[PDB]
């Protein structure tokens, strides 16, 4: 009974709707979209900005303001569409309600996906790792209080001075650490300011389980100091940006490592950013590829503090008390496998999505139409064709973004029972 | 990164092997300048 | 009524296929 | 004796002019134009797409061959723009012609840098080197025609777009040769081909020291459309460039052209072998035992990679454990360039600006035709030396897309 | 006379502050 | 599909395209269909340089 | 450009692989006359003497580096010689020949071949032979290709 | 943003333009056109006369 | 001049779908 149009606008209807109420995470994530709109296929890298605050200066005459600050550009680079193609079937087409239950499915499907990346992300591109032996539960004796050490963790860095923090828990965690689910949603949502503060703790069944790093005994080879430099020539010729969140180190050994790892420089402190005041914890960086045998490359760039070479304006980049040494130990943080628990500042991680670049009513064998999901910040394209091989039609569904963990040094994950 | 004005006596001019075909009698051309493209010009003066 | 206005109208908008004023008719809805 | 518009429009004319005039070699390459348009991010990492290659795909019944197409693609990074920033004072301004003066100083600036850019890149990453040891002359005998070796090893290589190719002599080397100059412009352009012109800023390709180098093992490259990057998602691959593990990178720079013994060049197109050794361009020395040569030795007797790798084949046969990497720049000699059709590409976008949005400084958009260059004209007023603050900025990125169509002409190499 | 016509439009083109049709003007003229 | 043919070297072809929805795309299919023949071999001649020995 | 290299690459290694006027030279094709080969004076005169050139002229099809050795001027010509508006063009499709590394063959036995019009086929029915290859036994053929 | 008319012509006309311009050997073989033309795919084989001496 | 009419009648038969006509006019173009 539905016409071409009607099922058009079902479609796009019901993926909207579904994928906006179902995906947590990414309204966590603070979206962004890029400036330039492609026609292309392979997605330019977008080279967008990180802000620091420039502390405010007060007075009449700010002719000496001057202090201009490094600018670095983190990259975000779109991958191929995440699609759903499946076959509407008779039984779909008969009237409004099978349409919209089939599509809602679809919109399930690409969500969970969606979400499933988040957490990835976060799960393995997370710096601050906070462990120890015990469990989380509600008794104070011989278990976590995993929001009050994130919280201390968070405020202790100064990362976040402002907005609030995100908090995220595995369903037996967020069973453990004292959470009701009564009057809530799956996600532990309560069913019902954008300013400030808005801090919340929900509960997201992606989280992955991180394996355990079967690697001992790695020891630093030779002195390694990193700079944040926002410029370098290409092999053109030309000058392209830096990502300054990845810096490669030299290790005795890779065996044993791979992208999911947590690892703690023994010698090396935290310094609270706005301060530079070094910290008991002990600084905690996160393994992002294994590039050969010998280098790797972690999430937080180690600037020390005690750099000579280091500029002011490079100095106010600082996370770190001191450089590698000769023979510092990795000292690795995550011993056992357990299922991890996330949390993230504000603009901890960005969600980038531009519209798919596609051509409509060219071809008449296909139909094609572009939707948008401006709650979650998702930009995807609809196409129906009919198939004679089924004698219906063909329903794909492509969702086009891309995901950045950008200030990796914001995004903690906290995983329990590392008891060994 | 622009031209440079080169005078010659006449017998070093000639010694350095330096035609007047087509040139007026100091070497230069009978008509952005050369010298704005960053062209040298040789002449020989007495 | 009001709602049987508006299912009328969304109604015409879903066979031409516009979205747009779809979405915005929904939204009056809720 | 000036008012605004009239400063504006004079000063737009004149750096059109001189821009346009004194930049031959900007002017021979492809003009190419992003629809990002980005604003002031170093644009972006702008991928560009490069000609596909595919195997015969014969017969009438085709069911799955279009899945398994590479689409690899080449990246250019814009940067920041290259401005001018003076001022102008009571004596520029009095008059037309002092004024025009002025900013033709600042547009010839800007068109140099615009010219070095684009000669230096051809000469440091250019692959298709072609060397004598006699210089360049007419004499068939103890001379070398670079136009004629330059014109046959496009044409072997089957490298050329058919629109022609541009041959570009140093001042010496185009006296050298018989080129008459009179009925012709300044550089040589009408107002083997007639593409054959003379540009000044040609540079001078220094020697390399490196001797008895090897390759140290057996790598095989082979084009890749995509990897992830640390971030998870799919980051387009530069195929132009190749990391090649070497015995010791000694005296090697960036401009070093190299050419593997035993390794011969192959038809882009027909793959079939050519008798000419395949010369590569180094342009960065990573380590000391690893280097980066611009053209992606791709070999055709290379069973691990795809039939779709395959047509991608350039070479004739993949490095061995211990083959002669053969430097070729063994003498100092200014180079001449020549390359085809779509070897060198300047990608410009309008520079982003507000204008009129905020009082206090005018600022107008020109945009070079003959040239692909964007630029703003934005001049201020500045009380504290009594004159007006003026800015010129051209962005712009020259990129040498396909460095295998880029070719170096180096005389002498006596030994 | 022609040329002094066009130096005149070319110059009041210029006053307005429009490139695009003095450098048309300026075609014209050369 | 439109069917074209070339003049000057005496092909025939066909172009096509049509929409496929595995790819998002426009297939587009050119096609030339001949046949080439060596008719009379003794009239064609290969000359072969350098032939040592 | 695919399908267009597909069609020359496919004459050219026909012309190739399928030519039988075979002429070949110790001396590289030059300008020389003392010491080099000028492969079109020979072409045509075995072309002129076997007389199979309805008197229409011939087409010779160099490769880049024997047109380049040739002394072709090519100012005054095409991107393959063909002055635009003796035909001497130059293609970058032509194959190498490699070498056959037969060295003792002989004819097996005395062997006369004829031209047959017509033979039959499996059904009976009468269908025409190519008049153009002929099989021949020899003693051996081990390093013989096509 | 080209319709398919126009996607057609100019597709056609790309071809028969460069075919035609880079194929030198191919211009300057024989062009034979089958006396029999017909629809069918099959591809027969086409028996044409040489010179009768 | 006619040039430009000519291109206008180019675009035209391309739009149509003929290109016997959009390569005749292209020739007559040249």
């Amino acid at each position: 009974a539905l016409n071409e149009g009607q099922i058009v606008t079902l479609a796009v209807d019901e993926i909207i709707e579904t994928i906006s109420a179902i995906t947590p995470m990414a309204q966590k994530a603070k979206k962004y979209t890029p400036p330039a709109a492609s026609m292309q296929r392979s997605s330019n890298t977008i080279w967008m900005p990180v802000e620091q605050e420039s502390p405010t200066q007060e007075g009449w005459d700010l002719t000496d303001k001057a202090t201009g600050l490094l600018e670095l550009n983190v990259a975000v680079n779109m991958g191929e569409p995440d699609n759903d193609f499946f076959q509407l079937r008779a039984d779909d087409l008969r009237d409004e309600t099978a349409y919209r239950r089939r599509i809602q499915s679809a919109a399930r499907k690409l969500a969970n996906n969606v979400e499933l990346k988040v957490a990835n992300m976060a799960a393995e591109m997370g710096s601050l790792v906070i462990t120890s032996p015990d469990a989380i539960g509600t008794n104070t004796a011989d278990a976590w209080n995993f929001v009050a050490d994130a919280e201390e963790i968070m405020f202790s860095r100064e990362l976040n001075r402002d907005m609030g923090t995100s908090y995220f828990f595995n369903p037996q965690d967020y069973k453990k650490a004292g959470y009701d689910l009564t009057k809530r949603d799956i996600f532990g949502r309560i069913p019902e300011r954008q300013v400030a503060g808005f801090d919340d703790v929900l509960r997201s069944p992606k989280l992955p389980v991180l394996t355990k790093s079967t690697a001992t005994g790695i020891t630093v080879s030779g002195a390694q100091s990193f700079k944040p430099v926002a410029w370098q020539l290409d092999n053109d010729g030309n000058k392209v940006n830096v990502d300054n969140r990845f810096a490669t180190v030299t290790l005795s050994a890779t065996t044993g490592m791979k992208r999911g790892d947590k690892i703690s420089f023994a010698g090396v402190k935290f310094l609270g950013q706005m301060a530079k005041n070094v910290l008991a914890q002990d600084a905690t960086f996160s393994v992002v590829r294994v590039v050969d045998g010998t280098h790797v490359e972690i999430t937080p760039k180690p600037v020390a503090l005690d750099d000579v070479s280091l500029s002011p304006e490079q100095r106010a980049y600082a996370n770190v008390n001191t450089s590698l040494a000769d023979a510092m130990a990795v000292n690795i943080l995550n011993v056992k496998d357990a299922r991890t628990n996330v949390f993230w500042a504000d603009d901890a991680i960005r969600i980038v999505s531009q519209p798919i670049p596609a051509n409509h009513e060219l071809f008449a064998g296909m139909k094609t139409t572009s939707f948008s999901i401006p709650d979650v910040g998702l930009n995807g394209i609809f196409a129906t064709q009919g198939d004679i091989s089924t004698l219906s039609g063909l329903c794909r569904i492509a969702l086009w973004y891309g995901v950045n963990a950008t200030r990796p040094e914001a995004i903690g994950v906290g995983l329990p029972g590392q008891t060994a | 990164d622009m031209g440079t004005s080169y005078f010659f006596n006449p017998q070093d001019y000639k010694k350095a092997g330096y035609d007047l075909t087509k040139r007026d009698i100091f070497g230069r051309i009978p008509e952005i300048q050369r010298q704005v493209a960053g062209f040298d010009d040789v002449l020989r003066s007495p | 009524a009001n709602k049987d206005a508006i299912r009328k109208q969304m109604d015409a908008a879903a066979s031409k296929g516009d979205v747009e004023t779809y979405r915005k008719l929904k939204a009056k809805l809720k």
